[PDB]
């Protein structure tokens, strides 16, 4: 079922900030910005953690879309191959999430990689789920229409924060 | 894509 990283890295507040840094032209920017709420919210509402959105700044959960290289090491590649990466709870880049700009991104309502399927995988990993061996699991390792959390995903982010 |  479900993997955490090794060592479990965990966010150690109470409160994580996240800010949205960069917008795709594939959709308008308050729709980026409700669908990683709600991204985030179906991790939250499992566990004793509470995010609070910044506008401005370095937040712990750097959210944004990138062509090419955006300065962590890990370049995008243009379109296909790598959609989107984030990093463990840490400082840093710790906790951060990126979308590779050179795929096409939807809210469902067009063609694209779902962004709510994509964000909830990659804000998985910013909170510190691995991939997942159970298909059903947003945590599975590939790539949403009409979905939530699997049992598997609750269990896993469950056991690393406690519920509630 | 996890990484550290
Ligand atoms: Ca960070
Ligand atoms: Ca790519
Ligand atoms: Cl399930
Ligand atoms: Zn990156
Ligand atoms: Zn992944």
């Amino acid at each position: 079922g479900y993997s955490l990283f090794p060592n479990s890295p965990k966010w150690t507040s109470k409160v994580v900030t996240y800010r949205i840094v960069s917008y795709t032209r594939d959709l308008p920017h308050i729709t980026v910005d409700r669908l990683v709420s709600k991204a985030l919210n179906m991790w939250g509402k499992e566990i004793p953690l509470h995010f609070r959105k910044v506008v401005w700044g370095t937040a712990d959960i750097m959210i944004g879309f990138a062509r090419g290289a955006h300065g962590d090491s890990y370049p995008f590649d243009g379109p296909g191959n790598t959609l989107a990466h984030a990093f463990a709870p840490g400082t840093g880049l710790g906790g951060d999430a990126h979308f590779d700009e050179d795929e096409r991104w939807t809210d469902g309502s067009s063609l694209g990689i779902n962004f709510l399927y994509a964000a909830t995988h990659q804000l998985g990993h910013s909170l510190g789920m691995g991939h997942s061996s159970d298909p059903n699991a947003v945590m599975y390792p590939t790539y949403p229409q009409n979905f939530k959390l699997s049992q598997d995903d609750i269990k896993g982010i469950q056991k690393l924060y406690g519920k509630r | 894509x996890g990484a550290v």
